[PDB]
RNA sequence: GUUAAUGUAGCUUAAAUUAUCAAAGCAAGGCACUGAAAAUGCCUAGAUGAGCCUCACAGCUCCAUUAACACCA
RNA sequence: GUUAAUGUAGCUUAAAUUAUCAAAGCAAGGCACUGAAAAUGCCUAGAUGAGCCUCACAGCUCCAUUAACACCA
RNA sequence: ACCUCGGAGCAGAACCCAACCUCCGAGCAGUACAUGCUAAGACUUCACCAGUCAAAGCGAACCUCAAUUGAUCCAAUAACUUGACCAACGGAACAAGUUACCCUAGGGAUAACAGCGCAAUCCUAUUCUAGAGUCCAUAUCAACAAUAGGGUUUACGACCUCGAUGUUGGAUCAGGACAUCCCGAUGGUGCAGCCGCUAUUAAAGGUUCGUUUGUUCAACGAUUAAAGUCCUACGUGAUCUGAGUUCAGACCGGAGUAAUCCAGGUCGGUUUCUAUCUACUUUAUUCCUCCCUGUACGAAAGGACAAGAGAAAUAAGG
RNA sequence: GUUAACCGUGCAAAGGUAGCAUAAUCACUUGUUCCUUAAAUAGGGACCUGUAUGAAUGGCUCCACGAGGGUUCAGCUG
RNA sequence: CCGAGCCUGGUGAUAGCUGGUUGUCCAAGAUAGAAUCUUAGUUCAACUUUAAAUUUGCCCACAGAACCAAAUCCCCUUGUAAAUUUAACUGUUAGUCCAAAGAGGAACAGCUCUUUGGACACUAGGAAAAAACCUUGUAGAGAGAGUAAAAAAUUUAACACCCAUAGUAGGCCUAAAAGCAGCCACCAAUUAAGAAAGCGUUCAAGCUCAACACCAAAAAUCCCAAACAUAUA
């Protein structure tokens, strides 16, 4: 039969190499997420098609933020194929109630929190 | 020509009804089985088609206790007379732990 | 006896209840006997099969044939074919039930050694005549000696570590990485992506 | 099923108790032998179980059977 | 091929187990001998292979056979 | 052949899960006489229906087995209760054959004709060297098997069509394929030559007439250079034939009590269409005589090549 | 069982008799053979296992006769 | 037009069967099964629609589930927003193929049968055209933009040259087996040439080898886009 897969849990332990590739350091990681969507739920199964309308990813290509705590985490263990996640990385700091007028995401994932039009 | 025939029976839907940690009321049957698979441990009876059924307001929890029947069972003291010396059967065995208690004292009056 | 004895057709205890044909008994690797016992020789089966009695009387009258019985021996590593195959007889309408029993086979999986040889000779002089028997057989055979057989797999051994395409097959497929494990077949993590039914790939790793 | 009746020597008909005679079977006798025919003797919980008496015998418990109805809807 | 049934002393019919009687064959006896007729005794995996029991006896594995259909296209 | 209920597998680890799938059983028997009465809680054969358990209580002691079975209404009965192999087992209170004399409603959900799928069956060629072939695997034949292909048979499948897709042979005209029967071109030969056998190549051309059968086939006579295999809706019935097959009639033979029935036989049996559209409607061969010659060839019997001339027959065109 | 007159045997109410015949007659079948033909799965006459022939379900012959079903010499004719 | 006339009437007979079922505009919406003279049908369940009410449902984790592989069940947290009950319901209850586990069959079918999962009947793009494969779903306009899936690669067999004498026609065995019909043995001569590895021999004879020495393709109307190895991914 086909059913639903499991994933035995040396996949999700990196090497000291992949810290070389990808920016990410096993001490201090990263608060927040950066997930969106890159392939279609349609030919993929129920559970494949109700993650998607728990974690919110339903228009594609639109970005989403969740907590890298290990219950959410267990839900992109199943859904990993159809998204893209980067960590959430902030230039600046958090933003505060005079900054949340003008922020923006800035793909490679810097929520900036003064977004000016102006030039450097 | 179809040499065989009988095999139609249905199914007989028996496994265990109440899983682990749940809360079970009294006379709520656990499990239901044939063949013995599940033996009754703290307060789980046993009925006529080996049915183990819930003796008090409680949750369900199941052990791997040391399997020493009756002696007036005539079909395993055989079995248990042929072991070794170290050895022990350890049948897996259901259990109620008791949750409400059986009572409390009220004051009732200034007599 | 330095000789194939004759294994026979419908072995002498008939089976009553016939056996569905389950082809889970040819895929992937053999866990049955993979490594010689006082023999030198064989043919490795590097592909699945059914061997039925015609096969073996092929190979027990062209083995015993071209050995000198002096210097060479022989030994099956196969039992006699004890899976009963189910043939109805043709011009009939389907169904009706399963039909009558006809003809035994046995099941050769991947990487099983058929026959085991040995004695006073090399695997030059053997190489004549196995090579003869490896090509009629219903499967891809090679005769290997103890030494040409573990050369095959220091090769598969090292094609695990020389090749630098970054992704192989066991790492996509234990993970379903694409939702690829849709499409796998639940054997695929446990043989490896080498197989493909009863067709074992040896240029694959 | 409800009723009714039958239960037998190895077979059957009998006999108001105490049980016949005719087959069968048993030898015997006549025969060149076998048959018949005689001549002999046998063969009976009278299908029962308690016995009220004393019972195939009379009321059953009864077991096997044989006929009858088992309808108008 | 599907079903159905049969498997026998040397032949056959039998027999609800435990197996008959009538041919054949075996001598014996009557005969000038042969036949008949008696008088004798024989001859049986009851076609099987395991035996659940205890099986021609009953469910097969079964082997040889005997009937039936094998159509409307 | 089956129809109900049970166990195991398929279905390996909650449950479930098919099948004219594989195997086993069941239509009971025994111990009891509290196999008494009541009553929380639950499971549940995927609904319903039935089914399963059971604490406590009351009254008293001090059930086993897997499945072992059947609803209601009605009858029997004062009562308590008891009634089907209603096994087509959720069961109509009680009803079988036959129809080609048939009829109507439908169905390509569903058959025979053909298409298509497939290729077990079959056919072709490889691979392997056993065994043949006096010796010699491969001149020629070929076992055990393997690797590939083709889609002619008999089958299987039931996807198109049952508000019709007309069938066997035959006529007629043929279109095609090459796995070549002749005619050409060669390699080999257990090829002296004549004759043949085998493989490459070649699809321009050619491929007969007759007796019996409905015959395609087969057999048989006489031929020929040869009487090719096949496909094209078993080519082609709005071109023809209907002798077969296959309506209504009737026999004989068998089966059935009879009506009827039979790949068993046999006599008899309506083949419609005036063309809208597409298409379309004037582009050399083979054999025999003669020759060499009775040579090459062989020892003989036998007997040609290629070179040359001469004759015919067919097709095409007049 | 000696192709068997013959034997012993079973069973039935009787056990298909006379004939006739590969039939307009299941299958083997285009049976075999003589005749007809250059050649005959057609026809004619005989042979009979007809295992599914048969005697008012009528049998077997025969005289005329048939828009009956099959074969035929002679002619004859697109 | 006779297997039972014809006409009228009961008759608007009946049909689990075909055909038909007429304004616009939006919204939700895919079928586990059970019985049944029932499988062309229907009742129930499952599923779906609206309207209500109330609280959790999903996704899930350490613990846990039998003796004789994939996974599932239960399940707090979690991310989320639907779920249950109640009321009224109709309709679907003749399915397909792909992957996977199997079953039947030929380890045949565009075959049949079930479980798990898609897709399909729903739009759109790609795979030549294409139901079911791949990419994508919530809708309108725009003569804007970035992307998703997305274009078959391959071309294959050269081979050594030179030189071979002798014990010995090894014994055995056989008419006769000489290196080679069959046996056991398998020493040794000169530098080195096997009591002989293929032929060839009735038996021989020779012919060589081992050694010195030298340095994949075939089928039926007519193949089938055109073509192109070289300006920067
Ligand atoms: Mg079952
Ligand atoms: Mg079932
Ligand atoms: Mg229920
Ligand atoms: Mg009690
Ligand atoms: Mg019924
Ligand atoms: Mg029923
Ligand atoms: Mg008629
Ligand atoms: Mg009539
Ligand atoms: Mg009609
Ligand atoms: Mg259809
Ligand atoms: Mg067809
Ligand atoms: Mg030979
Ligand atoms: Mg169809
Ligand atoms: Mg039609
Ligand atoms: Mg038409
Ligand atoms: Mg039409
Ligand atoms: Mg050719
Ligand atoms: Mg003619
Ligand atoms: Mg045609
Ligand atoms: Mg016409
Ligand atoms: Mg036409
Ligand atoms: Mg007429
Ligand atoms: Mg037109
Ligand atoms: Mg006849
Ligand atoms: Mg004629
Ligand atoms: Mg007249
Ligand atoms: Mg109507
Ligand atoms: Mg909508
Ligand atoms: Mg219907
Ligand atoms: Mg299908
Ligand atoms: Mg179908
Ligand atoms: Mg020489």
């Amino acid at each position: 039969k086909f059913t639903r897969s499991r994933i035995p849990e040396k996949v999700f332990q990196a090497s000291p190499e992949d810290h070389e590739k990808y920016g990410g350091d096993p001490q201090n990681p990263h608060k927040l997420h950066i997930v969106t969507r890159i392939k279609s739920t349609r030919r993929r199964p129920y559970w494949e098609k109700d993650i998607i309308k728990m974690l919110g990813l339903e228009k594609a290509h639109t970005p989403q933020v969740h907590k890298n705590i290990p219950s959410v985490n267990a839900k992109l263990k199943v859904v990993k194929h159809l998204i893209r996640i980067k960590p959430l990385k902030l230039p600046q700091g958090l933003p505060a109630e005079e900054n949340m007028s003008n922020t923006c995401l800035k793909s490679t994932g810097e929520l900036v929190v003064q977004w000016h039009l102006k030039p450097v | 020509s179809s040499k065989n025939l009988g095999g139609k029976s249905s199914g007989r839907r028996q496994g265990i009804k109440k899983m682990e940690g749940h809360y079970v009321h009294a006379g709520n049957i656990i499990a239901t089985q044939r063949h013995f698979r599940w033996h009754p441990g703290a307060h789980v009876g046993v009925g006529k088609n080996k049915c183990l059924y819930a003796l008090e307001e409680g949750i369900v929890r199941y052990t791997k206790e040391v399997y020493v029947p009756h002696p007036r069972n005539t079909e395993a003291v055989d079995l248990i007379t042929r072991l070794p010396k170290g050895a022990v059967l350890y049948k897996t065995f259901v259990h109620v732990v008791p949750a409400k208690p059986e009572g409390t004292f009220k004051l009732v009056a200034m007599l | 006896k330095p000789k194939l004895r004759f294994i026979e057709r419908a072995p002498l205890v008939p089976k009553v209840r016939r056996e569905p044909k389950n082809l889970s008994d040819i895929r992937g690797p053999s866990t049955e006997a993979t490594e010689f016992t006082e023999g030198n020789f064989a043919i490795l089966a590097l592909g699945g099969g059914y061997l039925h009695w015609g096969h073996f009387e092929m190979m027990r009258l062209t083995i015993n044939r071209s050995m000198d019985p002096k210097n060479m021996f022989a030994i099956w590593r196969v039992p006699a074919p004890f899976k009963p195959i189910t043939r109805k007889s043709v011009g009939h309408r389907m169904g009706g039930g399963k039909g009558a029993i006809d003809h035994y086979v046995t099941p050769v999986k991947a990487g099983r050694l058929v026959v085991e040889m040995g004695g006073r000779c090399e695997f030059e002089e053997v190489q004549g005549f196995l090579d003869q028997v490896a090509h009629k057989l219903p499967f891809a055979a090679k005769a290997v000696s103890r030494g040409t057989l573990e050369k095959m797999r220091k090769d598969q051994e090292e094609r695990e570590r020389n090749n630098q395409n970054p992704w192989t097959f066991e790492r996509i497929a234990t993970a379903n990485m694409l939702g690829i494990r849709k499409v796998l077949s639940p054997y695929d993590l446990t043989h490896k992506g080498k197989y493909w039914g009863k067709f074992y790939m040896p240029k694959r790793v």
